[PDB]
This record gives C-alpha cells, structure tokens and sequence, in this order.
C-alpha cells in the first residue's frame, strides 16, 4: 500500500502517466518494470475515466501529445477482424501487406483523453502505467 | 453470362460505379440492383487483379469499397492487467475497407466517408 | 495443380520469398497470394526435407541465414514462465532492452530445417504454402 | 539472516561467484544448510537491493535469476491453423539472467555458466 513517489493515489490503486514515448509493447514493458509490476492502466468506472483523463491533463510535459496509451489490446490474432463478407463468404484472401498493426487503445487529446480509440500498436506514444501496489 | 454494363469473371459479374456514397449506401445501391447485389468481395489475388483492372478506366485514383465493414469490432479487445472489460467507453466510430481503382492493396477507411464501388453478384 | 512459381509437395503448393520481411508481414504477404496462402507449417519429415530443398534452391537466399515459417506462440506473455523457481508467480520484471523470441524460423546454421525460435521483428526470406 | 547472508524484507540472500549452469547453480541453492533458491524478484527496490550486493564481489559477471526454460509454455501453434503433432524444434533451453550491476534482464542459454545469487524466506 502507499503510492511511492511520482505516483498518484485514485481509489485503491497508483497510477502515473509518462511523457517518455514508447511502442504500446514497450510501455507495457515498461509499467511491468516498476515497483511491484504496474501494466498499462484499465479504465473500470467512469470516476477512473475521469481521474486518468485529469492526470494526464496533470502533466505539463504531455501538453503537445495526440494520443497516450493505456491497456486496451486486441486478442483476435487476424488483422482486421471481420471474418465475413458482406455477401456472407468468409475470407480467405486478404491483401494488408501496406498497413499497419491498429489493434491497439489509446486516450486522444481530441476528445478530452476520455474516450477510447484504437491506434497503431507501433507508433511511439506517451503512456499512463496503473498499480495495485504490494 | 452478364447483362450490359457489367463484366464477367470466373461465374460472377462485376460493375463498377462512380456516385460516391458511404459504406452502407454503397452497399445498399448493389443490394437495389434487378439482381440482388453486394459490395465486391475478393477471393483470390487474380480476382481482385481483375477488378482492379475494371475500375482503372473510370474510377482511376478514386477509393473503392470492398464488402468489409467494422472491422476493429470483434477484435476480442481486453485489458493488459487482466481485468473485466464490463465498463466501455469507446469512442463510436467504424471503419471499413476500400481499394485504390489503381491499384489491389487494401486501406482502412472511416465508414462515413463516401467513396466509389463496385458491385458482384453470382450469374 | 500448382500455379506458376509454386512448387508441389503432397497435396500442397509451396513457394520461398526472397524479400526479407518481418514474421508478421511474411504472413501478411501469404495470404495476399493466390486463394489466400500462409506462412508453411510443417507437418512431418518428408516435408521438412521438402521444405530445406526448396530454401536450398533459391539463388537470390545465399547470403540469408533466417526463413520465417508459420509457427507463432499465442501466449500474450514476453516470456512464458509464469512460476519462479521458488513456486511465487512472476509480476515484476524487468525486460526493457530484451526483445522476445516468439516467432518460429529455420536456420542456415542447422540446414534450414530443425526449427528455432527468433525475434518477430526481424527482416528475413519466408516460405509460403497453400492447399490450390 | 544467518552468517554469510544479508537481509532485505524478511528474506536472506548470498551471491556467489562460482560459475555454474542455470540447473546446477539452482540445485545448489537448494543444497545449502537453510533449503534456498535461485533469487527471484517481486519488486523494483529488491532488485535494486540485490544488485546492490552483487556489485562488489559479482561486478559485471551475468547472475542467474530463478526463471527457466523461458520459450517453453508459450502456446506455439501455427498460423494456418494445423496441428502441431510433429515437432521439430532444436533443443535448447534459455533462462534468464541479470548483470551484477543492472537490473535489467537478459536470456541465456541454460547451460551458459554464470554467476548467482540464493534466496530464502527468514
């Protein structure tokens, strides 16, 4: 129990957002290494949406970033994922080869950090990590 | 075989059209048609260089629906920490997907925005 | 029948990419081929033997030393030992400037056919295989 | 903590310098007078701690952590949705291991020798 310095109490967790930007894989990394293994945060309520949208606007380094990671993730393992045709085939052939992963979430500057986006896994973002400290 | 205006490929014929419309007019246009229609679909690397080599006289540049719709719903999205996705809070958009008449590589397009089509139905 | 640049093996069509891809693209470029093809699985000896031979035909892989193949772990964990060896369950770690190993590839190194795993994100020559 | 062992929140631990492969160093740990293993971390600040009483006499020697056989129980299966019956892979195990003077991690072959620290609950 206790937040330890540079993190912020809200309910019975810690939580702190960082200005360093990361991959989405590399902020979870990231929030695994500190203290006793923080991920990137899940939203649960809307005082937590709330409280994470406030610290984020807390944090003066993050005044000029469009969009901060938080724990959203995609486990279909397709890459887009709807697995039928508006004809109702289902599909086979796909031809992604010049896009990019979208499989994961973020909180965007545009609507106020509160509601969810998903955004481009490895695109280098700042990031908010969530503890149950212990 | 196919009637006038359209083109035949492997049992199915095809047409594209330029009036730009949303995902869900487009495809309701194909689903108007005398025969009952749908946006394409695309089973086969030679069929869609088929249809790419449809659209390049009229459609060209423009971007041209495909029959795949919200496609980052059902992603199977959960939280890293292994919490309950009960609350949400998703921001309500969908996207979909489209071509370049030009060209067969597929892009991700906001379901709102209005683009050419091409419309399939089996003959 | 195979199509043109595929090779068959037991009821298969196999072909070897020379461009050097990361794992995830590799497969994303199978499944743009032909019916929708993926990344090989191999699936017992002859085939693995199958499998070598086609790598070993290709001119343009002399200098390659990494071919992707369609094994891929599931585990969304960057390592998959949940249990220290003390029994207590892994929750912090620290694995910052380490990057994963969860892609399956053959190597130069042991004949391009016992199966190693590697780093996702590296840029290698593939093979792809589909049912024609 | 017992002599030769050094105290951090209600556990005891003592690095040595003996090189050893991952399961003989573990097999050692267990062999010492109070039953120990390899270190494991569940914080920062113990493996702050730890490195900290590596540094003198480890320095920059790699240092067994008690994670093994690390690419084992990943779920390996493949894309195309195949069976995975026939199994080729080569035979190597890797297991984890810290510099005596940084936290971070670092994957190793287990039967690379290395330094290690031991553990044990007080």
């Amino acid at each position: 129990e206790d937040c330890d310095f540079g993190w912020s109490p809200y309910d019975q967790h810690c939580y702190q957002a960082f200005n360093e930007q990361k991959t989405w894989d590399e902020a979870e990394k990231f929030c695994r290494a500190q203290e006793n293994g923080a991920h990137l945060a899940s939203i649960e309520s809307n005082g937590e949406a709330d409280f994470v949208s406030w610290l984020i606007s807390q944090k003066d380094e993050l005044a000029d970033e469009d969009y901060v990671w938080i724990g959203l993730r995609a486990q279909n393992k397709e890459q887009q994922c709807s697995s039928e045709w508006s004809d109702g085939s289902s599909v086979s052939y796909e031809n992604l080869i010049d896009l990019h992963t979208k499989k994961c979430g973020a909180l965007e500057k545009l609507t106020g950090f509160r509601k969810w986006v998903n955004y481009y896994c490895e695109q280098m973002h700042a990031f908010v990590c969530k503890l149950l400290p212990y | 075989d196919c009637p006038s205006g359209w083109s035949s490929y492997e049992g199915h014929c095809y047409k594209p059209f330029n009036e730009p419309k949303n995902w869900a007019d487009a495809e309701r246009f194909c689903k108007l048609q005398p025969k009952h229609s749908h946006l394409v679909s695309f089973q086969s690397a030679e069929e869609a260089d088929f249809v790419v080599k449809l659209t390049r006289p009229r459609l060209k540049a423009n971007l041209v629906w495909m029959g795949l719709s919200n496609i980052w719903h059902g992603c199977n999205w959960q939280w890293s920490d292994g919490a309950r996705l009960n609350y949400k809070d998703w921001q309500e958009q969908s996207e979909c997907l489209a071509f370049r008449g030009v060209h067969t590589e597929w892009l991700n397009m906001d379901c709102s925005s209005t683009c050419s089509f091409v419309c399939k139905f089996k003959a």
